[PDB]
């Protein structure tokens, strides 16, 4: 059967201010089969507290996921998204970038 | 103008794990309103939109009905197909089914769907005609011909044309102030350096509804496709739509590219320049 | 609404 792996973007619902209230989201798109581990952290370690939409598919069979934490983003804090799947040799981490 | 509805049903076998995962899933245009969840402790149908939620009590008993027997004929499927390929007990596999309908401006109907695939690979469709079947190989020309014999096309040709188009325009007029209203894109360029000698324009639209949307650049009014960079359209979690577009280009010449945004919202198409 | 009809097993 086809593999197909997922593409990840990592990225908050408003446009960032240090100090005020936001949500960070992590996309999970374009990847088959469907068993996917999808974690956020916050200086390397899991956000317990996240939620994710119900699975849905594209017009091409491949799987996408919402994944999104509450936060409140600052100047130091790092927040990244981590991704294991069956065509990753080992887990990926895709960092938040505020401009992107 | 046009609009739709769409169900999405899933099922992943487990096969030392016990029962298939199953999960169903329905949207109007690009806005979901419900779900149901084999793994999720209440197993009925949910609503997951607030203009659902007015709806009868005898609504939900049917649909959750409908839904585990959908869920049960995928479980069969799943069965069936591991047969016809010869594949072995040990591996997980997976059925999708994909079904719904289309409308114009004037909310009659315009075209329906139906489709099966196999390991995310298409098994089986509906054609245009909604008369026939497209079957990818010989084990799903099986499925073709026992389909043929209960007459399955003339089945889903009367939900589609009937019960489906009904059905929508109905949520519609009851979800109207989320579903036939289109927000236009706030859009803004950002400006960063990538070495001594190059510079990264990027174009933005946030905040948008439906997810159709269109980004391209331009150098002195000219399109230029490679070496920009485009994102996949992104949820923003909230009802709506993101994306962005951006373009790698020589220090000093950021005046002789443009941004152009189409957008079903916007009445003229706009037009960006980096100046801050 | 999800279809009564015509979901049959393959």
């Amino acid at each position: 059967m086809i593999q197909r792996t997922p593409k990840i973007q990592v990225y908050s619902r408003h446009p960032a201010e240090n100090g005020k209230s936001n949500f960070l989201n992590c996309y999970v798109s374009g990847f088959h089969p469907s068993d996917i581990e999808v974690d956020l952290l916050k200086n390397g370690e899991r956000i317990e507290k996240v939620e994710h939409s119900d699975l849905s598919f594209s017009k091409d069979w491949s799987f996408y996921l919402l994944y999104y934490t509450e936060f409140t983003p600052t100047e130091k804090d790092e927040y990244a998204c981590r991704v294991n799947h069956v065509t990753l040799s080992q887990p990926k981490i895709v960092k938040w970038d505020r401009d992107m | 103008g046009s609009h739709s509805m769409r169900y999405f049903f899933t099922s992943v076998s487990r096969p030392g794990r016990g029962e298939p995962r199953f999960i169903a899933v329905g949207y109007v245009d690009d806005t979901q309103f419900v779900r149901f969840d084999s793994d999720a402790a209440s197993q009925r149908m949910e609503p997951r939109a607030p203009w659902i939620e007015q709806e009868g009590p005898e609504y939900w008993d049917g649909e959750t009905r409908k839904v585990k027997a959908h869920s049960q004929t995928h479980r069969v499927d799943l069965g069936t197909l591991r047969g016809y390929y010869n594949q072995s007990e040990a591996g997980s596999h997976t059925v999708q089914r994909m079904y719904g309908c289309d409308v114009g401006s004037d909310w009659r109907f315009l075209r329906g769907y139906h489709q099966y695939a196999y390991d995310g690979k298409d098994y089986i469709a509906l054609k245009e005609d909604l008369r026939s079947w497209t079957a990818a190989d010989m084990a799903a020309q099986t499925t073709k011909h026992k389909w043929e014999a209960a007459h399955v096309a003339e089945q889903l040709r009367a939900y589609l044309e009937g019960t489906c188009v009904e059905w929508l325009r109905r949520y519609l007029e009851n979800g109207k102030e989320t579903l036939q209203r289109t927000d236009a894109p706030k859009t803004h360029m950002t400006h960063h350096a990538v070495s001594d000698h190059e510079a990264t324009l990027r174009c933005w639209a946030l905040s948008f509804y439906p997810a159709e949307i269109t980004l391209t650049w331009q150098r002195d009014g000219e399109d230029q496709t490679q070496d920009t960079e485009l994102v996949e359209t992104r949820p923003a979690g909230d009802g709506t739509f993101q994306k962005w577009a951006a373009v790698v280009v020589p220090s000093g010449q950021e005046q002789r590219y443009t941004c152009h945004v189409q957008h079903e919202g916007l009445p003229k198409p706009l037009t960006l320049r980096w100046e801050p | 609404m999800t279809s009564a009809i015509g979901i049959l097993p393959v």
